[PDB]
C-alpha cells in the first residue's frame, strides 16, 4: 500500500539500512549486468555458428 | 461432549433393554399422540386443521404461521394431562434422533456400523431409554446441556446481529428491551421490560421467515438432530 | 504380401469398415514380417516383436469398436430426410 | 502458541520444498534426455493371460 | 511464437500414462469388492448410486445407432482432419 | 496422462505463513462493496447476501497472488489458460445461479420479461426475454475471456518491449561514445520513460479486472435480490 | 442376488466389442432402455399421486379453484371434480420429514425394484442368446472371468470381404 | 426489483377479454384457446403468472449451457455421409459346428 | 483437382487490419478527456471524481487496445 | 472417540520448541507488525522495504530456475540439432566449441525479432552448410 | 465460546465450510472435475510431438516408442502373451516359419 | 523503552475512519490507534 518505512535520502544513504545494501546491491547487479552482455557479445572474437544456417527454430515452429 | 470409552461401555450394556424400552415408549406416545391429533382434528380451527398458507412477501415460500398454523387446547386436560404430554415431548425428541440414525443404517447398509459404535461413545445422541440408572441419567443430561451451550451462543448472536446491521428499535422502551434480552445469565432479566422486544421483532421478522441457518442453530440448541 | 493404401486420397471414398479392416490387416502383416525376421534371426521375439504387436493391438481396439449401422425404419428415414432430392444434385453439381 | 508452532513446521517444509523445485528438481521431458523423466504407463494389467 | 511459448508452466516434474479401459476395469474391481459383501442389500441407495447410473449410460451407449463414424477416442494420431482413421 | 507440476506460489506461501501467524487488521480491500449492499437503512434481505464474502476474499489474494507479481521478470501464471478460467467463472456463476434457482421461485424471474402489457407480448417481449436470458449467459462468458485476454495482451507487450529494450541498450551503447551519441540518448530516455509506463498501467490494471471480476458476480447475485423493509 | 456387478463387465465388454452386436442384442437393448423409461413413468405417476394425495386442504383448494386460465368450462368441471373427491373424505396430510419419507420411499423403492429385476430379465435374455454376445455372458457367469477376444477365438462370422483374417 | 405480490381473485380479467393471434377467442372458439400460444401468453401477462413464459426460457438455456450442449458436442449425430456404410448383418453369429456352454442350471 | 497453397506475406494484412482497431481506442480516448474539461469547468470543486473516473475508464479503453495489439503481434512474430 | 474433533486436544506440551518458535515470531513481527504496513488484500503490504528486499530475491531465484533449467533445454537442441542430430555428436566437440555455440544462440535470443535476418536466413551463394548438411 | 474456525480442526472445519456453507460451490466443482476428466484427460502421441515438448520432440531418440516398449514388453511378460498367435499375425504358425526361412 | 508493536491500525487514520468515534481523541485532537 506504500504508506511508510525508511527512504534514503540519496545513495549514499543506502548503507543506512540492511534492506536498502541488499537492494541498492540487487540494483548494482542489475545494471551492471548489461555491460557485461555489451562486451561479451559484441566482443571482436565472437564468431557466428557456422552450421548456424543447418537448423533454426523458424523452421521448426513453421 | 466429546466419546469416551466409559460411554461406550455403558450404552453397549444397555443397547437392547434401551431399545425395549423405547419401544414401549413408542407405542405410550402414539397413544396419546392418536388422541392429541384426534382431539385437534375434531376441535381445531379451520385455519390450523386446513393448513392454511402462509408466504413469505420476498420469495413467496410457505412457513409456518405462528397465528394460523399453531393453535394451543385449551381443554386438552379433559383428554390428555401434563405428564402425558411432557412424556409425548420427550419421546417425540429420542424417536427424531432414532429415526436419523435408523436412516443412516437403512442408507448404508452394514456400513454404518463403525459410525454406530462413535455414535454409542457419545451421549449427545443416544435416546434417554438408554440410561438404566441415576447417575448415567445425570451424565446424559449432562451431555445434552452441553451441546446446548455449545449451540446457542451462536443463534443469538445470528439474530442480535443481524437487526442490530440492518434496523433499530423505534423508541425507547423497545431499545430498552433489545439491550436487556441478550444479557449473560448470571444477571436476572424482568420480563416485562424484555416483552416489547417480541412486537419489535415481529415487526422485523415473524417465525414465518427466519431463514435456514438461524433454523439450524435453533435446531443445534434445542438438540433436535440436522444431518 | 502387399500392403494395402490407406492414404488419404484413398480413405475419403473408402467406408469406415473397410479402412478399419485394411489397416488392422497391414498391421498383422507387419508384425509377421518382423516375426519371420525374428526367427530367421533367432533371437526372441518379444525383444523385436513388441511394437508391431502393440500395433495390432490398437488396430484390432479400433477395429471392433465400431459397428455399422442397422438398416431399419428411422434410420432410412433420417438419411432420406438429410439427402433430398436438392442436397444430392447440388452435390453432385459441386466440387468434392 | 499452537499457530505459531504450526507455522514454523510449514516454514521450514515451504523453505525445503522451495529449494528442492527452484535448484534441484529436473524438468521433465528434456530434449537430451539428460535430466528429467520421459514418463511411462502405470496400470498395466498383470497375471491376467485371458485378458488378450 | 517465441514470445507465445513464455506463457507455459515452469514446474512441471512427472507425466504418467494410463489407458482407459485399464483404469476402468480396476476402478470396476474395487467397486464390486466394497458392494459385494450381503451386509449392503441391492436394494440400499448406495448400491443404487454405485450402479444405476453407469448401467443407465453403458444401455444408452449400446442402443447408439449413429450414421455418421466417430473415430476411435485413442487414436495414435487425431491432429489430422482428412484421416478419421 | 496425468501431469504432476507445482503453482509458482511457494515462496508466497511462506512469506504468508511467516507473517501471518500472528493477527493484523485487514482494512483496505480491492473489492469493498462485497461487505456494504444496503445503502438505504431498515432494509434487509432474508436471502444469505453476505455468502459471497469469503469467496471474494479468497478470490481477490490467489489472483493478486499470482497476477501482480507476475510483473517480475521470469515469473509464471501458472493458472493462465482459457478453460481453466472459464472452469473458475463457471463454478462461481453457475453455483450462484442455482442457489437462486433451487430456491423454487418462480415469481423471481418475472422481471426477465422485459416490458409492459403494451408492448406485443410474443413478437416484443418475448424476443427480448429470449435476448437477456442469453445476456446471462454472455455476461458470464465476457468475465472470464476479459479476466484471460487482458492479462495474456499486457505480458505479450511487456515482452515484446522488453525484447527491444535489450537489442537497442546491448547492440547499440557503443553510440554513447561516436558522434551521434545523441540520438542513442533520446531513444534511451524514451524507452525507460515507456518502461515506466507500461508497469504503471500494468499494475493499476491488474488490480482493476480484479474490482470487475468480483463486481460481475456480485452484480449477478444482486439482479435477483429483493428488500423487505421493517416496520 | 446382484446382478450388476456381474453384468458391468459384460457391458464395458460389449462396448468395446460392439461390431459383433447383432440386431438381437440390438433390439435387447432398445427393449432394456423402453423398460426404463416405462419404469419411471410409472413412478413418477405414483410419485405425483402421493403428493397429490398427501397435500393440505388449502393447498388444494388454491391449486384447483378460481381462478381458471383457460375459463374453458372442461378445466373448471375437472378441477371441481378433484377437488370435491379429494376433499370428501379425511386425508393424511404430514409436512416436513413425514411428507419427504411417503412421498419417496414407496417412489424409490418401486423404481429400484423394477429396474432389478428389468436387469435380471436382461441377464436371462443374454444367455438365451445364440450369438456371440450370449456366449461371452455364459462364459462369464461360469468361470466367473470376461474372455476378451473371444470373438476372435471361435472365429465368429465376419463380413464376406474381412473372412482374410481367419483363413488359418 | 421490488416485491411482487399476486393479484387478487377480483383483479384478474376475464378470459373473454384476452387475444389471440389474430382476434379473441371467444364463444364457438374456446377450444382453441389450447392451441394458440399467444392467446396463453397475453392470457398469463394480464393473471400475472409471467413466470410462465420465462421460467421455461431460461432454465432451458441452463440445460444447454450446462448438460446438452456438451452432450450434443461429445456424443452428437453428424450429418450422414452420401455414401452410408449399412450393416450388412453378418457379424456376431456363431460359427457352423461350434458348442456353446451350457446355460447356468 | 486437390491444391494447397501456403501464402507467406499473407501474415502482414492481418496484422495490418488489427491496428486500425486502434483508431477507436485513441478515439476513444479522446472523447472521455474531451468530456472531463466541460465537467471540470461546471464543477471545478469536484474535480477529484472526475479526474480518476478518466482514467479508470482510459484503462478499460486500453484493455481493447492490447486486444487488438497482442493479435497484431500474434499475426506479425507468428 | 478414536480422534478428536476439537483443536483443544493438544499433541504436545506448551513448551515444545517454545525458543525457536520465539526466533521465528520475532523475525516475522518485527518488520511486519507496524502501523505503517497497512496490507492490501493480505497481497501488497505497506512496508517499502518488504518490497525492496523480496522483489531481488524473487527475480533472482527465478532467473536462476530460467537459465539452468528451461533455456537449458533450447540451447541443447540447437547445439544437437545443428552439430550432428546426436548427443554424442556434441560431446565430440571440445568445451569452448560449445561455449561458442552456446554464445551464438544467445546472440540469436538477444537479436530476436529486430536483429539481422542472416543469422538464420542463407544469402545466396553463401558457402556455408545448409540444412541437408547431415541428412 | 464455541466457534467452528477457531475450536474445530481443519479437516472438520473444511467438511462444514464446503457442506453448510458453500455446499452448491462444492457440488458444483465436483461435477466440474467429472467433467474434465471424463473429456479432457487424453493426449495422442502426435498431440504430443507436436506441443508436448518444451523444446520440441526429440525425434532422434524416440522417447514415445521407447516408452510404448516397455509398456508393450512389460504387458507380455507378465501375461503370458503369445505374440506368435495366428490372430495377432493372420497366419498360421507353419505359414510364419515358411515365411521366415524365405526372407 | 522497547521495540514492541502495538494494537494493529492496518495503515488506516483513525480521524477519517467510518469507525472513528470508536476511538478515543486526546487533547491534541488526534484520536487513538487503539481502544
Ligand atoms: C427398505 C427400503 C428402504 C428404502 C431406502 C431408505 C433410505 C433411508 C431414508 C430414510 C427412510 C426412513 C428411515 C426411518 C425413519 C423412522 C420412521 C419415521 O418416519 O419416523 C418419524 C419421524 C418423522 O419426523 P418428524 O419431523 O417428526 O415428522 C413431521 C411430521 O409432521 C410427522 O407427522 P405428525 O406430526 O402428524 O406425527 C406423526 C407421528 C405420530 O407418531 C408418533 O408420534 C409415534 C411414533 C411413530 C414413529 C416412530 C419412529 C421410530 C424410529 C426408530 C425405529 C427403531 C430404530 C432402531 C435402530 C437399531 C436397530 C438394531 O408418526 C410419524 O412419525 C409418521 C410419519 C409418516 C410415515 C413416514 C414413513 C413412510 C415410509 C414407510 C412406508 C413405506 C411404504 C413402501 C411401499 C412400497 C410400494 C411399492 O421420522 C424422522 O425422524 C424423519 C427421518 C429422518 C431422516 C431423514 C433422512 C433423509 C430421507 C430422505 C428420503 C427421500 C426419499 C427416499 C429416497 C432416498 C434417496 C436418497
Ligand atoms: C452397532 C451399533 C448399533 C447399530 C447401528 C446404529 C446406527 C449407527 C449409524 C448412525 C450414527 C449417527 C451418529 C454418528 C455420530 C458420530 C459422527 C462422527 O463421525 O463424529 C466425529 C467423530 C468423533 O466424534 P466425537 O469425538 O464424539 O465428537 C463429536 C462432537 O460433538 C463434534 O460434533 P461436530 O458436529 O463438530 O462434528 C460434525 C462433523 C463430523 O465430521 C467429522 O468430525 C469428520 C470425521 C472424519 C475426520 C478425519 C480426520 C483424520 C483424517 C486421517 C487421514 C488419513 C491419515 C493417514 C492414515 C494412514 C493409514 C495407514 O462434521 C459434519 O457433521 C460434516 C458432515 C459432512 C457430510 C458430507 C456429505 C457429502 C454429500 C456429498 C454431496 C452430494 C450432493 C448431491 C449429489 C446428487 C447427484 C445426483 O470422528 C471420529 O471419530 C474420527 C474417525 C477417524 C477415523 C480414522 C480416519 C479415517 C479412516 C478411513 C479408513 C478407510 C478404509 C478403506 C480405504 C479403502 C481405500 C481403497
Ligand atoms: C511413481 C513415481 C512417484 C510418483 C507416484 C504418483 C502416483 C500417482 C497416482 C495417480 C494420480 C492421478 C491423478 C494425478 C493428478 C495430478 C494433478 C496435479 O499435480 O495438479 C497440480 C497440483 C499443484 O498443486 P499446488 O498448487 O502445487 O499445491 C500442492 C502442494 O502440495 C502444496 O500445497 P499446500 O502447501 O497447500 O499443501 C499442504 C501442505 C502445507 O504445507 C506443508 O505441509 C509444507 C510442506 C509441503 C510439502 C508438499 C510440497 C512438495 C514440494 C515438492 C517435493 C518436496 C521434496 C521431495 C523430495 C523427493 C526426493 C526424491 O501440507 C502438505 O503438503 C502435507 C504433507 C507434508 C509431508 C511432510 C513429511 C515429513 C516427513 C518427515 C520424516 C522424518 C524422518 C526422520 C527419520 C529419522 C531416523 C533417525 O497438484 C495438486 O493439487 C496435488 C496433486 C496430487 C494428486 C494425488 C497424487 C497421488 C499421491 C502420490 C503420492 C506419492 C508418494 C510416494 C513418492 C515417493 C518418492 C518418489
Ligand atoms: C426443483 C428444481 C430446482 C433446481 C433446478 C436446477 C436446474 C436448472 C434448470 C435447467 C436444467 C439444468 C441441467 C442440469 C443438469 C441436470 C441433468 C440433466 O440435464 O440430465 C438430462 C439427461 C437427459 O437424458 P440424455 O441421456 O441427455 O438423453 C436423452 C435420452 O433419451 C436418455 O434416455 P432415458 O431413457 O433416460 O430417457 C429419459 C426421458 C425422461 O424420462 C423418461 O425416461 C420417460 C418420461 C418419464 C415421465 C415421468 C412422469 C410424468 C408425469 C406422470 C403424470 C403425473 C400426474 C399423475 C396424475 C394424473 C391424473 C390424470 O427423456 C427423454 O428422452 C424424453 C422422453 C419423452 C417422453 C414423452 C414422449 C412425447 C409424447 C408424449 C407427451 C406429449 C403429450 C401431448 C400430446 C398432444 C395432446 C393434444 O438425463 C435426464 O434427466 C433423463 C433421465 C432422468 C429422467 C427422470 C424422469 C422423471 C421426471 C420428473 C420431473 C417432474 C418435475 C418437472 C415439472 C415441474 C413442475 C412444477
Ligand atoms: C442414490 C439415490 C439417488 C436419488 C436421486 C433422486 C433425487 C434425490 C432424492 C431425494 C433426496 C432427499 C432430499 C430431496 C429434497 C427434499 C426437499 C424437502 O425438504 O421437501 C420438503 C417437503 C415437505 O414440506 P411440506 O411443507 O410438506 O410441503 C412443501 C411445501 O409445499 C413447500 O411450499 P412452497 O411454498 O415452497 O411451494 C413450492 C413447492 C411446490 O412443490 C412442492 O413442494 C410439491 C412437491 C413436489 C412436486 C413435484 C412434481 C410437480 C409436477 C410435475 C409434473 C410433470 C409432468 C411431466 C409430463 C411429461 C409427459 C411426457 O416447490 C416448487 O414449486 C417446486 C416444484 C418442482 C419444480 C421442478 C423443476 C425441474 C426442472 C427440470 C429441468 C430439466 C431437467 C433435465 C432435463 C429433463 C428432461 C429431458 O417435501 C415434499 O413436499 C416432497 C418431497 C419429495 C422429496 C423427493 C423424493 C425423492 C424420490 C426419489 C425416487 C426415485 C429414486 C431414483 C433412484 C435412482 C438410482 C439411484
Ligand atoms: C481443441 C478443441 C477445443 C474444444 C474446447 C471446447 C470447450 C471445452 C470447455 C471445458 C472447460 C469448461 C467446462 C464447463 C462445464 C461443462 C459441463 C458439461 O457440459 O458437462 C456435461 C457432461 C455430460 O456427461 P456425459 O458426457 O457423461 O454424458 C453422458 C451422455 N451419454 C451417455 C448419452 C453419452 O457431464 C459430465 O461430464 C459429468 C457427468 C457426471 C456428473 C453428473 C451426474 C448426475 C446426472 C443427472 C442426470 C442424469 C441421471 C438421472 C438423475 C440422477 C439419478 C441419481
Ligand atoms: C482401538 C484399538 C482397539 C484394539 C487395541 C489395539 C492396541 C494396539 C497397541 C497400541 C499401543 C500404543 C498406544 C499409545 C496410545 C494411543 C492413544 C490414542 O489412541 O490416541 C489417539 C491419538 C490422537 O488423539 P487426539 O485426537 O489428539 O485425542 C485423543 C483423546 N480423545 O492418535 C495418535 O496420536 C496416534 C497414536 C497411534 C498409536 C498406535 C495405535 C495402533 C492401533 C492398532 C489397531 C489395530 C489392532 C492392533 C492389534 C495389535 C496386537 C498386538
Ligand atoms: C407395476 C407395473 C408392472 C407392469 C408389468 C408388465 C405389464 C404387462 C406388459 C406391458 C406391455 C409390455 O409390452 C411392451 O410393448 C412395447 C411396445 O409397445 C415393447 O417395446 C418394443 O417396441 C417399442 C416401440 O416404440 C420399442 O421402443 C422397444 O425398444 C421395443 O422393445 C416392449 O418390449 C414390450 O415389453
Amino acid at each position: 500500500m506504500l504508506l511508510g518505512g525508511f527512504v534514503p535520502r540519496r545513495f549514499s544513504q543506502f548503507n543506512r539500512d540492511p534492506c536498502w545494501m541488499f537492494f541498492i546491491f540487487s540494483v548494482g547487479f542489475w545494471l551492471g549486468e548489461y555491460p557485461a552482455m555489451m562486451i561479451k557479445y559484441n566482443a571482436r572474437d565472437l564468431v557466428y555458428d557456422p552450421h548456424r544456417y543447418v537448423w533454426s527454430h523458424h523452421d521448426d515452429h513453421h | 461432549m466429546q466419546g469416551s470409552w466409559s460411554v461406550l461401555k455403558k450404552n453397549c450394556s444397555n443397547f437392547f433393554p434401551g431399545l425395549l424400552a423405547f419401544a414401549q415408549q413408542t407405542q405410550e406416545a402414539y397413544g396419546i399422540w392418536l388422541r392429541i391429533y384426534n382431539r385437534q382434528q375434531k376441535y381445531g380451527p379451520t385455519d390450523f386443521v386446513e393448513q392454511s398458507e402462509t408466504f413469505s412477501p420476498d420469495y413467496h415460500k410457505r412457513f409456518h404461521s405462528q397465528d394460523k398454523n399453531m393453535w394451543v387446547d385449551k381443554e386438552l386436560c379433559t383428554e390428555v394431562s401434563q405428564k402425558e404430554v411432557a412424556r409425548l415431548m420427550t419421546y417425540k425428541l429420542d424417536m427424531w434422533r432414532m429415526a436419523h440414525c435408523a436412516g443412516a443404517l437403512l442408507a448404508t447398509g452394514g456400513y454404518a456400523i463403525p459410525f454406530g459404535l462413535f455414535w454409542l461413545a457419545n451421549d449427545t445422541w443416544v435416546p434417554s431409554s438408554f440410561n438404566l440408572t441415576g447417575e448415567e441419567l445425570r451424565a446424559w443430561r449432562e451431555a445434552q446441556d452441553l451441546y446446548r451451550y455449545r449451540s446457542a451462543p451462536s443463534y443469538l448472536t445470528d439474530t442480535k446481529w443481524h437487526f442490530d446491521f440492518h434496523a433499530y428499535p423505534w423508541n425507547e422502551t423497545q431499545e430498552r428491551a433489545w439491550d436487556d434480552l441478550f444479557e449473560k445469565n448470571d444477571v436476572r432479566r424482568d420480563p416485562k421490560v424484555v416483552r416489547p422486544a417480541a412486537e419489535m421483532y415481529d415487526g422485523f421478522i415473524k417465525f414465518e421467515l427466519i431463514r435456514r441457518k438461524s433454523l439450524r442453530h435453533l435446531c443445534r440448541s434445542m438438540n433436535i438432530p440436522t444431518f | 504380401f502387399h500392403f494395402h493404401d490407406v492414404s488419404n486420397d484413398a480413405i475419403k471414398g473408402m467406408p469406415p469398415s473397410e479402412a478399419l479392416h485394411k489397416h488392422l490387416e497391414n498391421a498383422q502383416l507387419a508384425h509377421r514380417i518382423c516375426l519371420a525376421k525374428a526367427l530367421k534371426a533367432g533371437e526372441p521375439p518379444v525383444e523385436k516383436c513388441a511394437l508391431t504387436w502393440g500395433e495390432v493391438l490398437i488396430r484390432y481396439q479400433a477395429w471392433s469398436e465400431y459397428r455399422p449401422p442397422f438398416q431399419d425404419s428411422v434410420a432410412q428415414a433420417k438419411y432420406k430426410k438429410y439427402w433430398s432430392k436438392k442436397r444430392q444434385e447440388e452435390d453432385d453439381k459441386n466440387p468434392f | 502458541e499452537i499457530q505459531s508452532r504450526k507455522k514454523y513446521f510449514q516454514t521450514l517444509g515451504y523453505l525445503v520444498a522451495f529449494i528442492y523445485l527452484y535448484f534441484l528438481m529436473p524438468k521433465e521431458k528434456s530434449f537430451s534426455g539428460l535430466s528429467g523423466p520421459d514418463g511411462h504407463w502405470i496400470m498395466l494389467p498383470k497375471g491376467r493371460p485371458e485378458l488378450f | 511464437s517465441n514470445p507465445a511459448d513464455h506463457f507455459r508452466p515452469n514446474l512441471k516434474a512427472l507425466t504418467l500414462y494410463a489407458e482407459r479401459q485399464h483404469y476402468v476395469d480396476r476402478w470396476l474391481h474395487v467397486k464390486e469388492r466394497w458392494l459385494a459383501p450381503w451386509y449392503l442389500p441391492w436394494w440400499s441407495p448406495l448400491f443404487q448410486l454405485g450402479t444405476w447410473y453407469s448401467q443407465r449410460s453403458r444401455n444408452l451407449f449400446l442402443v447408439e445407432n449413429h450414421l455418421s463414424y466417430r473415430p476411435y477416442k485413442f487414436r495414435r494420431n487425431d491432429e489430422d482432419r482428412n484421416n478419421p482413421y | 496422462m496425468f501431469l504432476f507440476f507445482f503453482c509458482d506460489l511457494f515462496w508466497l506461501r511462506l512469506l504468508l505463513c511467516m507473517y501471518y501467524c500472528v493477527w493484523s487488521r485487514l482494512c483496505f480491500i480491492v473489492y469493498f462493496n462485497c461487505l456494504m449492499l444496503i445503502f438505504d437503512f431498515l432494509l434487509f434481505c432474508l436471502f444469505d447476501l453476505y455468502l459471497f464474502v469469503g469467496l471474494c476474499l479468497f478470490l481477490l489474494l490467489w489472483f493478486m497472488l499470482f497476477n501482480l507479481y507476475s510483473l517480475i521478470l521470469y515469473y509464471c501464471i501458472t493458472y493462465l489458460n482459457l478453460y481453466l478460467l472459464f472452469c473458475i467463472v463457471f463454478l462461481l456463476y453457475i453455483a450462484f445461479l442455482f442457489l437462486f434457482c433451487f430456491l423454487c421461485d418462480f415469481f423471481l424471474f418475472n422481471n426477465l420479461l422485459v416490458g409492459d402489457s403494451f408492448m406485443d407480448v410474443f413478437f416484443i417481449r418475448f424476443l427480448l426475454c429470449f435476448l437477456e436470458c442469453f445476456s446471462l449467459l454472455c455476461r458470464c462468458l465476457s468475465t472470464f475471456l476479459r479476466l484471460f485476454c487482458n492479462l495474456l495482451s499486457s505480458h505479450f507487450l511487456l515482452l515484446m518491449f522488453f525484447d527491444f529494450f535489450y537489442f537497442i541498450f546491448v547492440f547499440f551503447f557503443y553510440g554513447v561514445f561516436c558522434y551521434w551519441f545523441i540520438l542513442f540518448i533520446f531513444v534511451f530516455c524514451f524507452c525507460l520513460l515507456f518502461y515506466v509506463f507500461l508497469y504503471l498501467l500494468d499494475l493499476f490494471a491488474a488490480i482493476l479486472q480484479l474490482f470487475i471480476f468480483c463486481n460481475m458476480i456480485l452484480q449477478l447475485i444482486m439482479d435477483f435480490l429483493l428488500f423487505l423493509l421493517f416496520v | 442376488t446382484k446382478y450388476e456387478l456381474k453384468m458391468q463387465y459384460f457391458d464395458e465388454w460389449m462396448i468395446r466389442w460392439r461390431k459383433f452386436q447383432t440386431e438381437s442384442d440390438w433390439e435387447i437393448e432398445k427393449g432394456r432402455q423402453w423398460w426404463r423409461r416405462f419404469n419411471m413413468a410409472v413412478s413418477g405417476a405414483l410419485f405425483c399421486g402421493l403428493v397429490l394425495y398427501t397435500s393440505g386442504t388449502a393447498t388444494l383448494k388454491r391449486q384447483y379453484g378460481l381462478p381458471h386460465f383457460f375459463d374453458i368450462g372442461v378445466d373448471g368441471q375437472a378441477k371441481e371434480t378433484m377437488l370435491k373427491t379429494l376433499t370428501s373424505r379425511w386425508r393424511y396430510t404430514p409436512q416436513g420429514y413425514g411428507r419427504v419419507l411417503i412421498t419417496g420411499v414407496p417412489t424409490y423403492i418401486l423404481f429400484v425394484t423394477l429396474e432389478h429385476y428389468r436387469e435380471r430379465r436382461r441377464m436371462q435374455q443374454y444367455l438365451q442368446q445364440n450369438t456371440v454376445f450370449g456366449e461371452q455372458m455364459r462364459r462369464l457367469l461360469s468361470t466367473g472371468k470376461i474372455e476378451e477376444y473371444l470373438p476372435v477365438n471361435i472365429k465368429a462370422t465376419l463380413p464376406a470381404s474381412q473372412q482374410a483374417i481367419y483363413n488359418y | 426489483g421490488e416485491l411482487f405480490v399476486r393479484p387478487k381473485l377480483e383483479e384478474i380479467p376475464p378470459a373473454d377479454q384476452c387475444r389471440g393471434f389474430f382476434g379473441p377467442l371467444n364463444d364457438s372458439l374456446k377450444f382453441l384457446r389450447l392451441l394458440d400460444i399467444k392467446w396463453m401468453m397475453n392470457r398469463a401477462v394480464a393473471m400475472r403468472r409471467e413466470y410462465l413464459i420465462a421460467t421455461p426460457t431460461l432454465f432451458t438455456f441452463i440445460w444447454m449451457f450446462t448438460w446438452k450442449g456438451a452432450v450434443i458436442y461429445f456424443w452428437g449425430d453428424r450429418a450422414p455421409p452420401r455414401r452410408m456404410d449399412w450393416n450388412t448383418e453378418e457379424t456376431g453369429r456363431l460359427p457352423l459346428g461350434f458348442k456353446p456352454t451350457p446355460a447356468p442350471l | 483437382s486437390t491444391v494447397a497453397i501456403s501464402v507467406q506475406g499473407l501474415h502482414y494484412v492481418g496484422t495490418g487490419l488489427a491496428a486500425i482497431a486502434l483508431a477507436g481506442v485513441g478515439l476513444g480516448i479522446g472523447t472521455i478527456f474531451g468530456n472531463l474539461l466541460v465537467a471540470c469547468a461546471r464543477q471545478p470543486n469536484l474535480t477529484k471524481m472526475l479526474f480518476n473516473y478518466a482514467i479508470l475508464g482510459f484503462a478499460l479503453t486500453e484493455a481493447i487496445g492490447l486486444f487488438a495489439l497482442m493479435l497484431a503481434f500474434l499475426m506479425l512474430f507468428s | 472417540v478414536l480422534f478428536s474433533t476439537y483443536r483443544s486436544s493438544r499433541l504436545v506440551s506448551k513448551e515444545f520448541l517454545h525458543g525457536p518458535v520465539m526466533r521465528f515470531r520475532a523475525l516475522g513481527e518485527y518488520y511486519f507488525q507496524r502501523a505503517w504496513n497497512g496490507t492490501l488484500n493480505w497481497a501488497l503490504p505497506g512496508e517499502y522495504r518488504l518490497y525492496a528486499v523480496m522483489i531481488p530475491f524473487i527475480y533472482f531465484y527465478h532467473r536462476w530456475h530460467n537459465d539452468h533449467t528451461l533455456d537449458r533445454d533450447h540451447v541443447e537442441k540447437a547445439m544437437i540439432m545443428r552439430w550432428g542430430g546426436t548427443l554424442e555428436d556434441v560431446r565430440k566437440l571440445s568445451a569452448k566449441d560449445q561455449l561458442r555455440v552456446r554464445c551464438f544462440t544467445d546472440i540469436e535470443k538477444l537479436y530476436s525479432a529486430y536483429g539481422p535476418k542472416d543469422t538464420y536466413l542463407q544469402p545466396p551463394g553463401d558457402t556455408l552448410p545448409g540444412k541437408d548438411f547431415y541428412r | 465460546v464455541y466457534t467452528r474456525w477457531k475450536c474445530d480442526r481443519l479437516p472438520v472445519f473444511q467438511l462444514k465450510l464446503f457442506t453448510q456453507e458453500y455446499p452448491m460451490h462444492a457440488a458444483v466443482g465436483i461435477f466440474t472435475i467429472i467433467f474434465l476428466w471424463k473429456h479432457m484427460s487424453h493426449c495422442s502421441e502426435e498431440t504430443e510431438r507436436k506441443y508436448g515438448w518444451w523444446a520440441g520432440y526429440p525425434y532422434w531418440r524416440d522417447p514415445i516408442a521407447r516408452r510404448n516398449e516397455t509398456k508393450y514388453k512389460q504387458m507380455i511378460i507378465n501375461n503370458d502373451v503369445d505374440i506368435t498367435h495366428p490372430k495377432w499375425t493372420g497366419c498360421s504358425v507353419e505359414q510364419l516359419e515358411e515365411l521366415s526361412r524365405v526372407v | 523503552v522497547g521495540n514492541g508493536p502495538t494494537f494493529s491500525t492496518g495503515g488506516e487514520c483513525m480521524n477519517t475512519c467510518d469507525i472513528q468515534n470508536a476511538f478515543p481523541m486526546n487533547d491534541r485532537g488526534v484520536r487513538s490507534s487503539s481502544p
